[PDB]
């Protein structure tokens, strides 16, 4: 077996966090096709001999209707993963134009050991949409599964302008979470949505909360 | 900014804080030869005179609550709830 039976078992789970993660972005997936197990796993996105295809992984995922209530705006979205342990700067224009044509407004790429700086630097030259990006080994465990991070929750821009004047508050005056923020991150913020951290309290069963984004 | 008599959102009690300042800010007052509205059943004590004025409720103050966000909600000590 050596070790290649675990490298895969954790892109497996590293997998499942990103459908995750999509779905309580706020997208549509199933609880099936997140629950796939290992076994089925592996004849899906392996060759021959037992290895990994990544760049067959890649895939789509669309705006559920209730999301559409809520925002109206929001773009569908692309994932992809890379055969290549050390993408370079050249890779990339191949990522950054397939969605400049196809017209999205989200796009989510997972590294595997790191990217060229040279790479990087080419996510902000392409508005309105907006790309993020992910390492493997971070996805493995999907945090917010914790027993101490409590969820969180995207504001409407209206939501938001409602929590504001509802409370008398002034941007600044509330509480913040760090744009590189764990969380911040698994919901993909921006500078200004706000978060509702619903927790729970021994002084009051629950305890709603909010955080700006900064 | 300034809140309409309705709309209103504050306690309709009044916070110790409130009452103790009324009534040290009446006594005040009272010592400083001021009318006093109510029959004084023969007391000499500017407080025990206001803390008077109080349970009677005939006390011509409004304690203006100000909000965080600069606008306030004005409170007269005649609907002001005290409990306590």
């Amino acid at each position: 077996d050596q070790e290649n039976e675990r490298n895969i078992s954790r892109l497996w789970r590293a997998f499942r966090t990103v459908k995750e993660m999509v779905k309580d972005r706020g997208y549509f997936i199933t609880q099936e096709e997140v629950e796939l197990p290992l076994e089925d796993f592996k004849a899906k996105y392996c060759d021959s001999m037992g290895r990994p295809q990544r760049k067959m992984m890649s895939f789509q995922a669309n705006p559920t209707e209730e999301s559409i209530s809520k925002f109206p705006d929001m773009g569908s979205l692309w994932v992809e993963f890379c055969d290549e342990p050390s993408v370079g700067v050249k890779t990339m224009k191949t990522f950054v134009i397939h969605i400049q044509e196809k017209n999205f407004q989200t796009g989510i790429f997972v590294y595997q050991n790191n990217i060229t700086p040279s790479a990087m630097k080419l996510v902000p030259s392409i508005p309105p949409a907006t790309i993020e990006t992910f390492n493997e080994a971070a996805l493995v465990v999907n945090i917010t599964h914790h027993e101490l991070v409590p969820k969180h929750i995207r504001l409407s821009s209206d939501e938001k302008r409602e929590l504001l004047k509802r409370y008398r508050l002034k941007e600044s005056q509330l509480p913040r979470i760090q744009r590189a923020d764990p969380v911040a991150l698994y919901l993909g913020l921006k500078r200004g949505e706000v978060v509702k951290i619903i927790r729970k309290s021994e002084t009051s069963g629950r305890y709603a909360s909010y955080r700006i984004c900064m | 900014k300034a809140i309409p008599k309705d709309q209103r959102a504050t306690t309709p009690y009044m916070t110790k804080y409130e009452r103790a300042r009324i009534l040290g800010t009446r006594a005040l007052q009272i010592s400083m030869n001021a009318p006093v509205f109510v029959d004084l059943e023969g007391e000499t004590d500017p407080l025990r005179i206001a803390m008077k004025e109080l349970a009677e409720k005939k006390i011509p103050l409004v304690i203006r609550r100000y909000l965080p966000d600069g606008s306030f909600e004005d409170w007269s000590v005649e609907e002001l709830i005290v409990d306590l």
